[PDB]
C-alpha cells in the first residue's frame, strides 16, 4: 500500500462524501447509486454500508473505506460493466458511456467522448467490450 | 455490490484529472 494509492482512494472517498463532513451516509450512497442508473431501497443501501462498516455506527469513514479498497473480483467488474452496458448487448457504445458520465456530473462534447473511447478501444470498432473494460478499470 | 460503484468512481476521478 503506497502513499500514491492512499491518496487516490482519499480523492475517491471525497466523491461519495458530498457534504465533505468525512462520512458516507446511506443518503449519499443513494445519490451515487441513482446517478449510476440503480434504484436501491433504504435497506439495500443499509446492507451495502454494513459491507464496509467496522464500528457498526451506520456510516463509512475514510479508514473503513481504505480497509475495503485495500483488501480488494470478476463479479464486481462485470457488475460495473453492466451499469454502462444499458441495452445488455455486451458492448459499451459511445452513447452509453456518454450517458453514464453526464449522470455523474460531466458534460463532455462528442470529441471528449470519442477520445475516451479511443483510449479504451483496442480492436478499433468504436465500442468497449468486456476485455477492453477490465483494461480501463 | 458496493465495490463496483467504488471502481466506477475511481475511474471517474482518474478521468476528471
Ligand atoms: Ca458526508
Ligand atoms: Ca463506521
Ligand atoms: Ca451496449
Ligand atoms: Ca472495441
Amino acid at each position: 500500500l503506497t502513499e500514491e494509492q492512499i491518496a487516490e482512494f482519499k480523492e475517491a472517498f471525497s466523491l461519495f462524501d458530498k457534504d465533505g463532513d468525512g462520512t458516507i451516509t446511506t443518503k449519499e450512497l443513494g445519490t451515487v447509486m441513482r446517478s449510476l442508473g440503480q434504484n436501491p431501497t433504504e435497506a439495500e443501501l443499509q446492507d451495502m454500508i454494513n459491507e464496509v462498516d467496522a464500528d457498526g455506527n451506520g456510516t463509512i469513514d475514510f479508514p473503513e473505506f481504505l480497509t475495503m479498497m485495500a483488501r480488494k473480483s470478476e463479479e464486481e467488474i462485470r457488475e460495473a460493466f453492466r451499469v454502462f452496458d444499458k441495452d445488455g448487448n455486451g458492448y459499451i457504445s459511445a452513447a452509453e458511456l456518454r450517458h453514464v458520465m453526464t449522470n455523474l456530473g460531466e458534460k463532455l462534447t462528442d470529441e471528449e467522448v470519442d477520445e475516451m473511447i479511443r483510449e479504451a478501444d483496442i480492436d478499433g470498432d468504436g465500442q468497449v467490450n468486456y476485455e477492453e473494460f477490465v483494461q480501463m478499470m | 455490490k458496493i465495490y463496483a460503484a467504488m471502481m466506477i468512481m475511481e475511474y471517474y476521478r482518474q478521468s476528471k484529472a
